């Protein structure tokens, strides 16, 4: 057991690891008295190699998590810092150890920029999806009444106002415009697009 | 080597990247080494060795340690870190400790032979100085 401990100490003390050749560190470790203390060395090296192959992936995951934590510190230490510049996000978040763990500050700026762009895209997409869901709910609530071109928005306001779906539309003018649009399943839609192509080609060729 | 194949390296790259960076630094330092004070051919000696050492590093990670994936090994091959021909020669029997490809190129020598370092120490003169001219090795035989 002491021989194995000495072998591990020699492997970790002379600037060696699982990413340095044994036949390249043999000229730097053979003189160690602990080296003298075939197959046991090979077995220990293999076990250390496997353990360190797991541990290096773990350390890379730890570094990725540290980058994510630096991004979270730069983004969630204030009111989401949407348009806060590097100086603004630095003067308010230069004390905690989450940012102090990052040895490079340029990495912090690059991560902040990339994460801010990704978060802006994600927020825009989420807002658009919520708006689509609200529009679908409003259209479904408006379709609950037998409305046509003769139907007026005054009766829709008197019979569909209490519906929570109509409450999703925060503007009355927008609701009226949606009602007017609505007043004036997919393979057949594909044939409809084919027909659209046919009619557009027909009008073009007929004009020519 | 900042100049790469316009992509991201395969998984397991960061494990071996610092050692390759150190070898790249050594190679660059060897390139810029002034050639005054040495002979004409000795200035080329380090590169070979570094190249050999470099090609050892990947070759000791895919066969004797199995520490890298196949795709990572081919990425190292394609980026100039590993030498495909030298590795192919090493797979043979009796060519495990081959220093450089030039020492076995038959017709590079005047008589269609190998380098002097290819001669095994068993049938070599006892105590002779063995200094190769192509790469400067003490005998790359078995």
């Amino acid at each position: 057991e002491a021989r194995m401990k000495q072998f591990k100490d020699m492997l970790l003390e002379r600037g060696v690891s699982a990413f340095s050749t044994w036949e390249k560190e043999l000229h730097k470790i053979v003189f160690d008295p602990r080296y003298l203390l075939p197959k046991e060395r090979k077995q220990v090296f293999d076990q250390y190699v496997k353990t360190r192959a797991e541990e290096e992936r773990r350390e890379k995951k730890n570094k990725i998590m540290q980058a994510k934590e630096d991004f979270k510190k730069m983004m969630e230490e204030a009111k989401f810092n949407p348009r806060a510049t590097f100086s603004e996000f630095a003067a308010k978040h230069a004390k905690d150890s989450r940012f102090k763990a990052i040895e490079k500050m340029k990495d912090r700026e690059a991560l902040f920029n990339e994460f801010v762009a990704a978060a802006r895209k994600k927020e825009k997409e989420d807002s658009k999806t919520r708006g689509e869901k609200i529009k679908s709910d409003f259209f479904e609530l408006l379709s609950n009444h037998h409305l046509d071109s003769q139907s007026r928005w005054s009766k829709v306001k008197d019979k569909v106002e209490s519906d929570p779906r109509y409450k999703a539309v925060d503007s009355s003018s927008m609701r009226e415009d949606l009602f007017k649009q609505y007043i004036e399943e997919k393979e057949l839609e594909r044939q409809a697009r084919i027909e659209a192509s046919l009619r557009e080609r027909e009008r073009e060729v007929q004009k020519a | 080597k900042v100049k790469r194949s316009r992509k991201a390296p395969p998984d397991g790259w960061e494990l071996i990247e610092p050692t390759l960076d150190e070898l790249d630094q050594k190679m660059r330092e060897a390139e810029t080494e002034p050639h005054e004070g040495k002979r004409k051919v000795e200035s080329l000696w380090p590169i070979f060795r570094i190249h050999h050492q470099k090609t050892r590093y990947i070759f000791d990670l895919f066969y004797k340690r199995k520490a890298i994936s196949r795709e990572l090994y081919e990425y190292c091959i394609k980026e100039g870190y590993a030498d495909k021909n030298l590795i192919a020669k090493w797979k043979k029997q009796g060519y495990e400790n081959l220093c450089c490809l030039r020492c076995i190129q038959t017709r590079d020598t005047n008589f269609g032979t190998n380098c002097i370092c290819r001669v095994p120490k068993s049938k070599l003169e006892v105590g002779r100085i063995i200094e190769c001219t192509h790469c400067g090795c003490r005998g790359c035989s078995g």
